[PDB]
């Protein structure tokens, strides 16, 4: 229970699409893979499961390479993204096919199945069929499969993706609660950022087979290494402005706004690689925006969008300079009219900046949790 | 466990093959046999364990008889002509000629030991065994008696239930000729009608006429130091009847004739069926209709009667004169017309029938092939405002054709070669006016081709047949691999 | 229950109809046979209706000899029922033969790799559009020297007669191959992971779910080897090893034309594939 | 492969086979011998092709015409009757199953084609054929027909062709000239045309055949019909009040039906050639075999002499003699077969109306010859 | 375009899956049909697109009748679920298949098509075929059929349930711009409360086929009807903590924790109709820091989300089989398994009856 890449490649004929890619999942980790659809998260589970080749590389699962290992000897369990029910077959008999087939031990199924199914809460429908089965009935089934396979890896290809959004937030907590009681390696392929953050102890985005970054949910969220990995992490996506470069120091970074006001700030970041006159990216979650009264730097414009979610307001703000809608983030509710002026502070120690190839200079402000 | 015993089969079938000739059956037996035992033992070439068993059957009931019937095309393989050699030699052989007279036999117990007495009418005086016993081929020298033989003759059921072993017994009188059982009641001298000495030569004991086989026709034949035995025997003649159908004038205008018949015949018939089939699809399993399920089995119910019976049954419903078709006809209407006389009427039958026949299969098809549309681009048409023909055209038929298309084209192959449909309904049709070979209007190529190896009168020549079987697979493969 | 517009009864009801004539015209070549089953005397040619019901026609389709009051006991002229049974004999065991062959044959194409897979199949169907008709010697031939090493599949039995249609299978390999590719890889892929070995993942993943395909492909198999004639009468000589399809022509003796007998016959030939239909709704 | 042990006969289902059963029954009482009597279609056509490999029945029942092909082709064993046997029968029967010299099979019956008339529609039946056409106009207003027979086969048709003067093949003192046919001539010409406008005025149909007409007379809706003696037995059953009679004269000269002769043969291949010699000398052609089988359809004039001058004293019987006199004996030779096939061509498609008569005879002519 | 629906109801032939509910949509006006999947959300939105007949009542679009009208008469467009795309034709074969059967207009249809193709950005896309269209682009076509249309009223049944999260987030910027910008009548089935939150003028909770609650959802979300409308509405499920009533004053009721130490606090509810087995309706946003209020809810804790944003805190109180779950901005250091304790303001607390019905807070929350 402790799989690990090195130089990791896959090719489909001459497209490579991933070049060599390495990771160090430890014991017990929980460990999520993230990224949009097509971008290489189930092909690496897969990869990993041995449901897929290997081009290039070295894979090893407790210290020995897995590689040419067909997927049934790899003491790794996957819940499909179908869930894979064989839907001729019963829920008991769906849990333990794998375990009733070689060594067929009526005792031992009834057992394993009936404790799975106690944890699960799937005992009263032991002997219904998968088409009896709601989706979130469903889901737990191929869950309980590989809880009673009992494998030393678990592999979980975008499990709650076909659950209703109350039901995926309530199965998350399931998930961090199975996890820790069971204490085993879990490899979690999703494209919700927010299930990354919450179940993951280390996330690995996925930029199109390029691996973006490796890191700890508040790493990834606080200090992303590019542009994508902080556009990707965030409940409402990060605000990109784009800002050419004026200034430089040794612990800071002065940038200048693309308004008519073309107002300069320096920001707290890494100046190491960066050139006065380059066109830059500033990053700035609409969480850590400010109100005007407070900050200095003000950004004002048009309302287009208020979205009243109760415990909080996020308002979109038409900003004559960038074509690309400003979000604000405020908790409890704003009374804010659609079309009205509204201003915000941009706070210069909360914020990111991407250089052209997209790549983050590091930021220096420092960050609790990390 | 299981490879020697099965291991020790491939041997005892497999070397009974070269003894008692049969070489052209030897190859094969171990060829696909030793790769069975070369799959299945190792774990290596597992995906042929699958294939093995299914391909065996191609090879030896499909592959087979097409490669060997092949090899008849090259040679004079015919009714009058149709043994080997050695089937043949013995056939004459087999044969035998009353060389000596009728003697009424009778079969009287001496104890166990049987006896055997003979009676010649010219002459009136008796002759008989000593006390003989049943089993084995044994002379029984026949002596000359006044007296009669103790023991009561043995009735027909005792003389049956020893027939075998008394047609072995060849008795002879004491001064006279050789003599054999010839029936329950009589013996009589049977001799060899031929004998075959050192080289091959049979010759004649009854005229005296010395015959030698000629192998260019395929012959026994006599030469003048002529008469030709006619059961005959199989004898290659190389480029001869595929030349013969580049060569022949009256084979060879037809020919084409019925290639467009059967390629029209099988477009036609494909069309009808896929129509009726895929229109009755839609409405037996359409929404607002009620008896779907009763509709569903009546429809089916032609498919539930084999197609000889409603091909024999149709036979006599379609006749001119008479038969039912045209009773009602000649009613409704004041027609009736030639079903079987006329050429075209005959091929709208054909199609009439045929339709029937076929539609059922297309609706099975097509019934089970539409629920392959997920039923929201039809709520998804009834928003836009669609009608039943606009659904049907715009989303059901173009959609349905995509996935329908391999099977309707096997489809097309099937009724290019239905020869049981042509030959139970019209057998060929009218028969076309000044040709060599059988030939008729409803005739496809199957059925020419086995109207010339066949039927009775115009040739039954098997080679030549051979020869426009291959001539024609050929090119439906040199086609199908180009399409 | 969608809203209809265009008072939907005007295309209803009118197909209703249509449906009601098809039916009507379909059935009625079916509904002659039942009839002339019934009409009395054995003649070609007769009324449309029965003037009066005749029982004699099928109870020597059922074997029962018939003493009319002028001819003595006419006997039943053939064995229909030993037929019957004959047909469904045949073509019930040649049906699972060409099932257990195709499938697993179609198993290895739809998921196994094996270098000239497409030339293979492409091949089988190619050879497959030669006629079994423009066979006979050579399987005559075949099934005459087979016959006497093996007994029980050789000329005269209805093993050789079996054998000889367990060969064309092309079709069924190829369809049952598009329902495989068809078919969600996660099951398969989950069995693997089991530990299902691929003949465990045929057996107990793959086939199961594949029953209706599978169903069907008997009853063509069924359907074709009832109504196969030109090979069945090539190899069964003997009255006692007929099927339907060689005995059923023994009745149409232009000099002997036993029409009525014939029919009653045909009526009881349609009953196994009926059979079939029934025991195949599920 | 022919069975050992028992008797399969073959014999054409308008034949008394059903009789010939019990012959066979009669067989089995006193040998133990099962006989099994088939009547496959188209046995004539299939016995060929059967014997040559080996198979077929052991005993072969047809007209004696068909044995000179079976016989030259090597399928039937020479038969053996002693002086004794030879004697028992009529000499002109041994000679039409006579070929090379050689007995070849067992003749049974003669067999020819008379005209049967209805008593009660037509008391004083047509001593020619030219009176027909009238007598049909009459009948036809009455509601019933004159003459329905069987234009499908030549056997039926031919007598009113060579009546003028057609032939098959001219008996060169002692022997028949196969290259010398009369189909051509004027002879056949003149009773085909006359048969052809027949069907031209309506008086018969071209597409007629056996069963058809036998329907047309057995139900009396026909005045009269043409036919051999097994077809007797059914116009009992239908109890329709019949004769036989003379057949209708077709200018000047009378009807020459080919008349035909029962025969026996045994196949070459059979095993059990000294069982089939004893049922046909001992149980077949015996009074009461013939009587067995003559009780269930009539074979007409047997060859038998003893249960032949028994069976003279039926009035039927000597109308059917008077028609065979008048008649004249088929060839047996290999050359009828082909003979048949092409008259039969000719026959349907002159009657048909898609050739002329002269054209239907011309390609038949070259057909026999070649 | 002014749907609305009298007593409507749906079944089977004997057992009803929908009861007899009315709704008054108005004009222009964006609504939202929200609950659990198989509550008979769809069954509404066919029920009004005419896919579905109308068992009993009576509906009305435009102020006429429309149970026996057919769907196509009805001015209406629908978005199905899983898109309807014809895959024999291309996308702008699927977005003109409306108006070219009925009309046959090549002219007006390459306009609208274009017109439309360039506000989704399906220019280059209107060539290609749905099989070769990701997941996104084929849910844009889909939209882009019924903008063609450009019918009065729009139905969509759960439009962007299988894109992914931050697709699924942009799409409702896309979806709320697009309506504002139109102005038509638009009903919009989703199982995500969040869509409804954002997206809905009016939004209409469903449980099992019955409608809870309709009104706004800052209505909805401040002042819920039962505790099925409290439970659903919320991004953390609303704490339910079951407390037992002792005072019961005019103004406002009181009740008493099932904790060791047996509190009590007064809470400004509607007292309207002691000792009921009551549930404390307490969102995690709306508890306090411990030190400020004076009612104090001490616990183990049980789970962390560190979210970034915000911290979302598992408490395990004592006495009571459910995990109080807090929620603050930014992140907080805190570890899985120390002692940790927040405030209850009383101001912020909802009240349920054994039943489910809620009693009026008669707390004027902002925004209402
Ligand atoms: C030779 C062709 C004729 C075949 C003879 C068949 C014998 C029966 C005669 C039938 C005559 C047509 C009468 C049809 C009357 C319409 C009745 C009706 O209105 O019923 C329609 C049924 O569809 C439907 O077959 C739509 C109706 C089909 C009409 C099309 C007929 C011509 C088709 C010719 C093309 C053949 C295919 C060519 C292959 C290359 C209603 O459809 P929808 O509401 O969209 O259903 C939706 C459901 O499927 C969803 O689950
Ligand atoms: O080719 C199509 C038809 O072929 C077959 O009929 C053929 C026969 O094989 C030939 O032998 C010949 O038939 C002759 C026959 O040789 C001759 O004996 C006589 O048949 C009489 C018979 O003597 C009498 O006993 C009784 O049975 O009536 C018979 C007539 O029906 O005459 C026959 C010719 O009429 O030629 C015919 C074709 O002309 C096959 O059996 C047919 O089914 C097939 O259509």
């Amino acid at each position: 229970a402790s799989v690990q890449l090195q130089n990791v490649t896959k090719a489909w004929g001459e497209v490579v699409v991933s070049k060599d890619i390495n990771l160090d999942i430890h014991e017990g980790e929980f460990v999520v893979f993230v990224g949009p659809s097509g971008c290489g998260k189930s092909t690496l589970l897969r990869m990993i499961a041995g449901l897929e080749t290997i081009t290039s590389g070295d894979l090893f699962i407790g210290e020995k390479r897995m590689n040419d290992t067909p997927p049934a000897e790899r003491g790794v369990g996957m819940v499909f993204q179908s869930y894979a029910l064989y839907p001729h077959l019963s829920v008991a008999e769906n849990m333990s096919f794998g375990l009733k087939l070689a060594g067929a031990k009526k005792e031992v199924i009834n057992q394993r199945v009936n404790q799975v199914a106690e944890v699960l809460q799937l005992a009263h429908l032991l002997d219904r069929k998968p088409k009896a089965l709601s989706g979130g009935q469903r889901q737990r089934v191929a869950i309980g499969r590989t809880l009673v396979a009992e494998p030393s890896v678990f592999l979980l290809d975008e499990p709650l993706s076909n659950l209703d959004a109350a039901l995926r937030v309530q199965m998350r907590i399931e998930i961090s609660r199975l996890h820790k009681r069971l204490g085993r390696t879990m490899i979690y392929v999703t494209h919700d950022q927010v299930e990354a953050m919450t179940l993951a102890d280390k996330i690995v985005v996925l930029d199109a087979g390029r691996v973006a970054q490796v890191g700890k949910p508040l790493e990834l969220y606080h200090y992303p290494a590019d542009r994508f990995v902080a556009g990707f992490i965030g409940s409402p996506k990060m605000n990109f402005l784009p800002v050419k470069v004026t200034a430089t120091a040794i612990d800071q970074v002065q940038v200048e706004l693309p308004m008519p006001n073309r107002q300069q700030v320096w920001l707290p970041v890494e100046s190491r690689d960066v050139q006065v006159g380059a066109n830059m990216s500033l990053g700035i979650r609409p969480e850590h925006l400010l109100p005007s009264d407070i900050a200095d730097v003000i950004l004002e414009g048009e309302v287009q969008v208020v979205e009243q979610l109760g415990n909080e307001t996020q308002i979109h703000i038409q900003i004559p300079s960038i074509r690309q809608n400003l979000v604000y983030r405020q908790n409890d509710v704003v009374l804010v009219e659609e079309g009205a002026t509204f201003a915000i502070g941009l706070p210069p120690e909360r914020c990111h900046l991407f250089r052209e190839d997209g790549t983050a200079c590091r930021r220096l402000h420092k960050e609790p949790g990390v | 466990s299981v490879l020697g015993l099965l291991g020790l089969l491939v041997g005892y079938l497999v070397v009974l093959m070269y003894a008692q000739g049969e070489y052209l059956f030897a190859i094969t037996t171990l060829i696909l046999s030793s790769a069975g035992l070369y799959i299945f033992a190792n774990r290596k070439a597992y995906a042929w364990r699958y294939v093995y068993p299914g391909m065996a059957g191609m090879g030896l009931f499909v592959l087979f008889p097409l490669v060997c019937t092949i090899a008849i095309a090259f040679t004079n393989y015919s009714s009058t002509n149709q043994l080997t050699f050695e089937r043949a030699q013995e056939v004459l052989l087999d044969r035998s000629w009353q060389a000596g007279k009728t003697y009424n036999f009778g079969l009287y117990p001496a104890g166990d030991e049987w006896q055997l007495a003979l009676s010649d009418g010219e002459t009136g005086k008796n002759y008989l065994s000593d006390a003989f016993k049943f089993g084995g081929e044994q002379k029984l020298q026949l002596k000359e008696t006044t007296a009669q033989p103790e023991g009561e003759r043995a009735n027909l059921r005792v003389i049956t239930q020893n027939r075998q072993a008394l047609s072995d017994i060849t008795a002879i009188l004491p001064d006279g000729n050789k003599v054999m059982m010839s029936s329950l009641r009589q013996f009589s001298g049977t001799q060899p009608l031929y004998t075959l000495d050192g080289d091959g030569t049979l010759t004649n004991n009854q005229s005296g006429v010395k015959y030698r086989p000629n192998n260019q026709i395929g012959f026994y034949q006599s030469i003048t130091a002529d008469e030709k035995l006619s059961p005959g025997y199989t004898v290659t003649t190389g480029w001869k009847n595929f030349t013969r159908v580049f060569t022949d004038e009256g084979i060879q205008k037809p020919f084409l004739a019925i290639f467009v018949w059967t390629v029209v015949f099988s477009l036609i018939t494909v069309f009808l069926t896929v129509a009726v089939g895929m229109v009755l699809a839609c409405l037996v399993q359409w929404e607002a209709l009620r008896g779907k399920a009763v509709y569903r089995v009546l429809l089916i119910l032609p498919y539930a009667v084999p197609s000889f019976i409603s091909i024999l049954i149709f036979k006599g419903l379609f006749n001119q004169s008479f038969g039912e078709i045209n009773m009602m006809l000649s009613a409704l209407f004041g027609v009736k017309p030639a079903w079987f006389s006329d050429p075209t009427t005959a091929r709208t039958m054909l199609i009439i029938v045929n339709t029937w026949l076929g539609y059922p299969y297309m609706m099975i098809l097509c019934m089970g092939l539409l629920k392959a549309i997920p039923d929201d681009l039809y709520e998804a048409s009834a928003m836009d405002g669609a009608g039943p023909f606009q659904n049907f055209f715009k989303i059901t038929l173009p959609l349905l054709i995509k996935p329908l298309t391999p099977l309707m084209i096997a489809s097309f192959a099937f009724n290019f070669n239905n020869f049981v449909l042509i030959q139970l309904l019209t057998n060929g049709g009218p028969d076309r006016l000044g040709t060599t070979t059988p030939a008729g209007y409803t005739d496809l190529l199957v059925n020419y081709t086995y109207r010339i190896a066949f039927e009775g009168g115009g040739g039954q020549d098997f080679g030549l047949a051979a020869a426009i079987a291959t001539l024609i697979f050929l090119l439906v493969g040199a086609l199908a691999i180009v399409n | 229950a969608m809203v209809q517009p265009k008072s939907q009864k005007a295309r209803l009801f009118i197909t209703h109809l249509l449906l009601l004539l098809f039916i009507a015209a379909i059935m009625f070549p079916l509904l002659m046979v039942v009839a002339i089953s019934l009409r009395q005397g054995n003649f070609a040619t007769g009324s449309l209706i029965p003037e009066q019901i005749s029982w004699d026609h099928w109870k020597l389709a059922l074997g029962f000899s018939v003493e009319q009051a002028d001819g003595r006991i006419t006997p039943p002229p053939f064995p229909v029922l030993l037929w019957l049974w004959n047909s469904v004999k045949v073509a019930g065991i040649s049906a699972i033969g060409i099932v257990a062959l195709s499938t697993t044959c179609a198993y290895a194409f739809a998921r196994m790799r094996f270098p000239g897979k497409a030339t293979l199949l492409k091949g089988m169907l190619i050879f497959q559009m030669f006629p079994a008709v423009l066979s006979l010697v050579a399987l005559y031939a075949l099934f005459d020297r087979l016959g006497e090493y093996i007994p029980f599949i050789g000329l005269n039995t209805h093993g050789g007669v079996i054998f000889a249609y367990l060969g064309g299978i092309a079709l069924h390999v190829w369809t049952i191959k598009g329902y495989f590719e068809t078919i969600d890889s996660s099951l398969e892929e989950a069995a693997a992971l089991d530990g299902a070995t691929p003949w465990q993942a045929f057996r107990l993943v793959l086939l199961p779910l594949s029953v209706p395909i599978l169903a069907v492909v008997f009853i063509l198999s069924f359907i074709a080897a009832i109504t196969e004639v030109p090979v069945a009468s090539l190899l069964l000589r003997d009255v006692n090893s007929y099927t339907l399809a060689v005995g059923m022509q023994q009745y149409l003796n232009p000099q002997n034309y036993l029409w009525g007998d014939f029919a009653a016959a045909a009526v009881m030939s349609a009953l196994p594939i009926t059979i079939v239909f029934l025991l195949a709704q599920r | 492969k022919i069975e050992e042990g028992k008797l399969v006969i073959w014999i054409n289902g308008d034949k008394g086979y059903n009789g010939l059963a019990e012959v066979g029954k009669k067989f089995e009482k006193d040998t133990g011998i099962k006989v099994t009597v088939e009547h496959p279609d188209k046995l004539e056509e299939k016995f060929p092709q059967v014997a040559a490999t080996g198979d077929g029945p052991d005993i072969i029942f047809w007209a004696h015409d068909r044995f000179g092909g079976y016989a030259q082709s090597g399928l039937l064993a020479e038969i053996t009757p002693d002086k004794a046997f030879q004697d028992k029968l009529y000499p002109f029967t041994w000679d039409a199953v006579r070929y090379n010299g050689k007995l070849i099979a067992y003749p049974i019956a003669v067999e020819a084609l008379s005209l049967i008339y209805n008593k009660d529609l037509l008391p004083n039946p047509p001593k020619t054929w030219e009176e027909i056409p009238a007598l049909d106009k009459e009948l036809k207003a009455k509601g019933k027909s004159a003459l329905m027979f069987n234009l499908q086969e030549p056997y039926f048709t031919w007598p009113l062709i060579a009546a003028d003067g057609g032939y098959a093949f001219k008996y060169e003192n002692g022997k028949y000239d196969i290259k010398d046919v009369g189909v051509d001539n004027a002879g056949a010409k003149a009773g085909l045309t006359f048969l052809v406008d027949l069907i031209k005025n309506k008086h018969m149909n071209a597409d007629t055949d056996y069963s058809i007409a036998e329907a047309a007379f057995n139900k009396g809706e026909t005045a009269m019909t043409i036919n051999g003696p097994w077809a007797w037995s059914n116009i009992d059953t239908s109890k329709v009040n019949y004769g036989v009679t003379v057949l209708p004269t077709f200018k000047g000269q009378p009807s020459k039906p080919f008349v035909g002769v029962l025969s026996a043969g045994i196949n070459a291949a059979s095993p059990n050639k000294e069982l089939a010699k004893e049922f046909l000398e001992n149980y077949l052609l015996t009074d009461e075999g013939l009587e067995a089988v003559n009780k269930d359809k009539p074979l007409g004039a047997v060859a038998l002499k003893s249960y032949e001058e028994e069976l003279a004293k039926d009035p039927r019987i000597a109308a059917t003699m008077e028609n065979a006199q008048k008649g004249e004996i088929m060839p047996n030779i290999p050359q009828m077969s082909a003979f048949w096939y092409a008259v039969r061509t000719a026959v349907i498609n002159a009657a048909s109306g898609r050739q002329t008569v002269d054209e239907a005879l011309k390609d038949a002519q070259t057909r026999i010859t070649k």
